């Protein structure tokens, strides 16, 4: 493996736990991270 | 023709993006006075610096000898 200075290409997460809903707990998006009550929203998204 | 192509190039810090959208108008020669707001295609991480670029075109006739649009940009 190298560590030169160019974005990371390859690498292999684990399954940890499962989906849960409607209940204020945290948790990792894409790297974000954050805590909140998950509501289905009726808000139009950009597909991007 | 009703049919308007633009595409947007970039490379910065190892990404490269492409941003592309097909659109009618309807004018004589060139681009008309409407607005609208482009949408990205793919994201490339290679990130290769990038200093001289070229294009393609339809051509029929194999004479080897051995309209678009190019702005700069400022941060």
């Amino acid at each position: 493996f190298e560590l030169l200075h160019a974005p990371a290409t390859v690498c292999g997460p684990k399954k940890s736990t499962n989906l849960v809903k409607n209940k204020c707990v945290n948790f990792n998006f894409n790297g974000l991270t954050g805590t909140g009550v998950l509501t289905e929203s009726n808000k139009k998204f950009l597909p991007f | 023709f009703k049919n308007l192509r633009e595409f947007v190039f970039k490379n910065i810090d190892g990404y490269f993006k492409i941003y592309s959208k097909h659109t009618p108008i309807n004018l004589v020669r060139d681009l008309p006075q409407g607005f609208s707001a482009l949408e990205p295609l793919v994201d490339l991480p290679i990130g290769i610096n990038i200093t001289r670029f070229q294009t393609l075109l339809a051509l029929h006739r194999s004479y080897l000898t051995p309209a678009y649009y190019v702005g700069y940009l400022q941060p």
